[PDB]
């Protein structure tokens, strides 16, 4: 009982759980260098996730060298995202940056792409070029997040209309466009996406967040635009739109994870909702088994204060408690002036958070959703975790080569630190994503082929050994594949470590 | 609770062009509902038939959806400071003509089916004739 | 359970509970104007908080006499709270309104009872008068919240500090200073205090929100303070230092009810552990089936703007799942732009949040707290709530004097209004601060003596069917006292509503 | 819960249960011979027992050649039981009773029935008196007094095994406290995790008439339900005019028990009587009937050589059979006497040593298939223990049995 | 994980000041925690095994408590942006000859108990001569 747990729970008790929430940490001037990225790493980075919204094929070619220099130096296996920029209209370049309008001014609105840099208060650029035989007139053209709005007026040339300006409000650089006369019909990835997806999978992204994912389908098309080289690595659709919450269970179904964007979804629907909506589609995905990532609005006023308001790390640990697998820095450690310091505040929130909720709730609530019968593979995973919890096991460890195994005990939330085993170094990177995992490297090309497992059994005892998790008298579960059949773990052990 | 009056209706010739206003008044302060936290939907019966729904638009504007019918040819929009509401109607053709309601839901997002909304308005005739 | 629960949720259907927490609004000048006050008390306020922190008895006169009448004009009956200013150090008031300090500036701190409104950047006054001779050379001495903090250098005169300010903040008047030195001999009820509740009950006030409650014996020293006049009034305990969380046991016991300040809280202790207190104070607070609070920090981004941010609002939210019995608003009911507006939001959330919250969790967990062999008392309310859920009954009235069995009932946290048939418009004020509760008014002297207990059951079901609540056809639980015995209600009937 | 399943049940559909209760046969005239012997087998008997009140060291000697003869016939591993003479019409171990016990472990019989059991310091006196050379049979304590049922909680951690006397109880209390007192020992055994046998007014008038009463044949329903592993005849199959129909009869009475019983009430109570830091022994068999349950397995095959494991998953009743490839052959003969099992034997002489766990396994997969239990597609709860452990079964699998 | 530094011990008359100084160097990264989220007691030993508590001072310095026999005479502090904890102490006498150390929990707030501290100093000798 939650209740139970919280009457008593004491703020004067150190804390003592583990972290199983796992921290993405976006990258830009703050961090790109290969010593702040180890600072991120030591601090708690999991995930470095690249905003392709900007920024040149070197520059994130730069990124992916610097991270991958900076674990190597850590020996840690840190996973690297590529947030698409998606295909969503935006604005351009203003002359200075910046350009301020008034309401009952007039502004002009060209896809000419000469203005394109050239933006000022009196005629602006646009991306999506058909804008003007699309909207007429009397049409409203909603800039930035809905927060200044345009009524056309007339389609004076062949590529630009005069608009109306009716709000007040100050505009800088590439912002987006929402056009509310619905009819955009806007693809699953732009050209632009398509070329940026391919450079992902050229330098070996982990994972890929597609941006503004509407339906099934366009997760599927996405996944085309992977070729073979590109299929082992995850697709997370960031949902952001009325759409996405709509066609949610879809989107899952076809998908490796989800994103929740709350600004985003703050756009189109009422705070009240995204409430809501975030509970939903968290507790959606736990069922699926899949990972979940909580990324707006986390604690943005540590970009230039030293601490967040209690709000914020409310609204943080909120989303765990919601039962978020991940959560997302933005300029928080992009462009902040307090980069280590955020992201080890979100560490003592999930920690926090963590230790302040019941321990067996979610497991019982993910057992009685399943009907019966079990598949052999569900059953071996929750019966898994259930032998945990019976005695009171400090560590599941589990031999997965592309990581099934791993989300599926992940999936019914054990008590204590799952450690995966794997061959691949790929799945070591891909698993930073789901909680209270952590992998360790087994190289069958410098050893054996570890038929028996007992060395990767070994490996992994020792791991949990150093880490503090486990001491001799401890007792383990144990999962792997019988050396009878190969491709899912469907055997458990038992075991007291010893020393 | 919420109301809603409409004004606007009246005569004009096929292809000719209309705009429609609802105004609200008024709150459920059982729930805390004002127009700007109801989506509004926008329906029409013509004569011997039933309630046709027209068109939506969510709480804040964002969000706007239309019957084939009228996709292409008539606007929703809304304005919140003012509470009103509005629907323009452009070639207006014969089979357009009917009574004409606005109506509020007590939810962010609209519904297409009459009985989803909790308060209407009058109802305004617009009548299209050839020619 | 709420994995289930939340996976069925859905963001497009139209929200149908009835409001069941409770709103506290504080009065000020955006507010105190009798037609403000209708619009609040029809934007859904409950409890009128005066912050006697300010103002003078002729203000307050003028408060509780508008809210009367505007109460009287719509036939409610609302509750009034006498929030004391509390041993709570002051800093005079400062001329032209502010002054800002530098650091490195030397300012001096006087106790001289001049130039309490004077106040300048050079030199200003202080609550305590005692202070030059407790703060020692190298004290720090932190004002507004903390945010500025001073050393003591010099001695001066016997009234007079000379300080060094290591800042940047400018002051706003009447701060509060919270000085971390010991030896303050903290007061429970100043002087001031007291003559201030003594007004409260000569005035009639219905509750008290006791300032800056460290033990349970505070609790007494302010029962003991209101009089046999006032022995009727609640005493809700403010909780705002480390030691309201050290002894939230006793004081709970001591207290009618708890209000959780987690701004004040915040100065003290880290976020991360407000959260968490803010858990367990609430929830043992459900336990004790006494009313909960949560006070500071609540929309106050909606003081100036129309809007609330997206982290507020799930801060709200938070309060509510959390189990809060109410929510109240500050300076964004008192002095802000938008107050029935502010009003208006906290009504969407609660409702929004209580419709995401499993129906059943609460009231199972409290039921399977319950020692068995239960009170007749206590198997009278649980097993009314039970029934309300076994025959989906849409209102429980209850029939009591003192209302102690509708705090009972609502402890159980059932799923429909609960009405209470009262003869005293004492307990239809006061219960404004449980949650689900609703008040109608049996006046004895107008009609019969209701001996039978029927008049009164006329007089709810009556309000539930007009309320919206219930329609012929509808099952209601009834819960009163037999015409045998006296003191608590030990008698229930399950009925269908006809018409 | 049982009242959701009794009202749905019904007396016309064919009851499709594998029988999970074992019967014990008493050895006579009626019965003895080679033939006779083999009959009884196929008609459902698992153990053997040997009355010492009467007969001579000849002639039972006799019954131990011809039992192990008929035996080796159908294949089958068919326990022998020594039912002691006790000090009848005081000591533990009558100097008759010695001489008895050593004939019997010098003969290789697999339990003794140790008589007139009152306290727990007897049926340790029994085991002094078993030696080494039977430091591994079971003792089966035959409660028959009022003594043995005040006494019933040491005389259960000492013995193997616990034996109802009802007859012999009826003697000293009133017969509604045998009912009483029936319900109280065999749960206390259920829990024990050892198997407790019904005795003495079985099927008593299926000596001499070819049909028993019916409320006979609910009393042996009820012991089934009640919870007993296993029930015993006596005069019924020994003296008895249709030895082989009231074996069968005793069949047909545990399937449609069984198929009554509700499957997973057992499991549920004896887990939920567990305490919360479960020993890693516990939780390997507990969770497998549990794995059991969530997936439907149609059986649970153990490798236990001692038996341990498959006493303790037959402790926490699951719904299918338990085969257990075991290498000891005593196992398999001590094993009839435990609800649910069924062993199958690996030689581990006469083929090589299964160091790698995996011919036993397959072995069994064989047998389930052939019985009938497991059909290509299903799964199944395998349960043993890995290359480096201490001897006791620690790690499980689960197997979809394919098309071999 | 974090480390401690300390100095400003030495030799004193009774009744004189001294000013001792115990600087924090590193994070624990595990737990998140570090010098500024963390209570830090001062602990003192005279001869003999009798660590007992001398003072505490919370994460943001906004708590102190101290044991009686030195209450009003010492002031405990801390900086943040330098990381260091102060234990002032004047008007000095025989009793308080002892080597002083400071520790840091897991915690905002401290405790009595120098078990429930994680992280110590080495101790700085304090005497004052008659």
């Amino acid at each position: 009982s939650q209740l139970q747990h919280n009457i008593g729970l004491s703020i004067f008790e150190p804390v003592a759980k583990h972290r199983a929430n796992r921290i993405i940490c976006t990258i830009g001037p703050s961090t790109q260098s290969v010593e702040a990225l180890k600072g991120l790493m030591k601090s708690g980075m999991s995930v470095a996730r690249m905003n392709f919204s900007h920024g040149s094929y070197e520059y994130h070619q730069t990124t992916i060298n610097n991270v991958r220099a900076a674990a190597a130096e850590l020996g840690l296996h840190i996973g690297i995202a590529l947030d698409t920029k998606g295909p969503e209209i935006r604005t351009g370049l203003f002359k200075d940056g910046e350009a301020t309008y008034a309401p009952g001014d007039t502004v002009l609105v060209t896809t000419d792409p000469a203005f394109e840099k050239i933006g000022t208060k009196e005629k602006f650029y646009v991306d999506y070029p058909q804008l003007p035989n699309v909207v007429r007139p009397g049409g409203l053209i909603y800039v930035d997040d809905g927060v200044l709005t345009l009524r056309v007026l007339s389609k004076e040339d062949d590529c630009t209309l005069k608009c109306h300006v009716n709000n007040h409000h100050r505009l800088t650089d590439r912002k987006g466009i929402n056009l509310p006369g619905c009819e955009v019909d806007l693809p699953a990835v732009s050209e632009k996406d398509r070329k940026d997806l391919q450079f992902g999978v050229e330098q070996g992204v982990d994972m890929i967040f597609a941006s503004f994912i509407r339906t099934a389908d366009q997760v599927r098309e996405v996944r085309a635009a992977l070729g073979e080289k590109g299929k082992d690595t995850l697709i997370i659709s960031k949902i952001e739109n009325h759409q996405g919450v709509q066609n949610i269970d879809a989107i899952i179904e076809a998908s490796d994870g989800i994103m929740v964007a709350r600004g985003d979804l703050g756009v189109e629907i009422p705070a009240e909702k995204v409430v809501v909506a975030q509970m939903c589609i968290i507790s959606k995905c736990n069922v699926a088994g899949k990972p979940v990532i909580c990324a707006t609005q986390m604690l943005e006023s540590m970009t230039t204060n030293p601490r967040p308001t209690r709000a914020e790390v409310t609204d943080v640990a909120n989303a765990v408690f919601n039962g978020a697998d991940c959560v997302m820095l933005s300029g928080e450690t992009a462009k902040g002036k307090y980069p280590n310091e955020v992201v080890q505040y979100m560490v003592r929130i999930c920690i926090e958070a963590q230790s302040a909720t019941h321990d067996s709730v979610m497991f019982n609530s993910i057992k009685n959703l399943q009907k019966i019968p079990m598949s052999p593979e569900e059953a071996v995973c929750s019966s898994a975790v259930s032998s945990a919890f019976e005695v009171q096991a400090k560590a599941i460890l589990v031999l997965s080569n592309t990581g099934r195994s791993a989300r599926l005990i992940s999936k019914y939330r054990p008590n204590c630190p799952i450690i995966c085993a794997t061959t691949r170094l790929l799945t070591c990177r891909q698993l930073n994503v789901t909680r209270s995992v952590e992998s360790v490297y087994y190289d069958v090309d410098a050893h054996g082929e570890d038929n028996d497992r007992e060395k990767r059994v070994q490996l992994g005892v020792d791991w949990a050994k150093t880490k503090g998790y486990v001491s001799a008298g401890d007792v383990m579960v144990i999962v792997h594949a019988d050396h009878s059949v190969k491709g899912y773990p469907n055997q458990t052990r038992l075991v007291r470590v010893r020393e | 609770q919420v109301q809603l009056q409409e004004s606007g209706g009246g005569l004009v010739q096929s292809g000719g062009s209309l705009k429609l206003s609802c105004a609200a008044s008024g709150s459920n302060f059982s729930s805390g509902r004002t127009f700007s936290t109801d989506a509004i939907g926008w329906f029409r019966q013509a004569p011997g038939k039933e309630r046709e729904f027209v068109g939506g638009i969510s709480w804040n504007g964002g969000i706007t959806d239309y019957v084939d019918s009228v996709k292409g040819r008539f606007t929703i929009s809304r304005d919140n400071a003012k509470n009103t509401v509005y629907l323009q109607m452009n070639s207006l053709q014969p089979e357009d003509t009917a009574v004409y309601y606005c109506a509020g839901r007590d939810s962010w997002y609209f519904s297409k089916v009459p009985d989803e909304y909790r308060y209407w308005g009058q109802g305004t005739q617009v009548t299209v004739s050839s020619a």
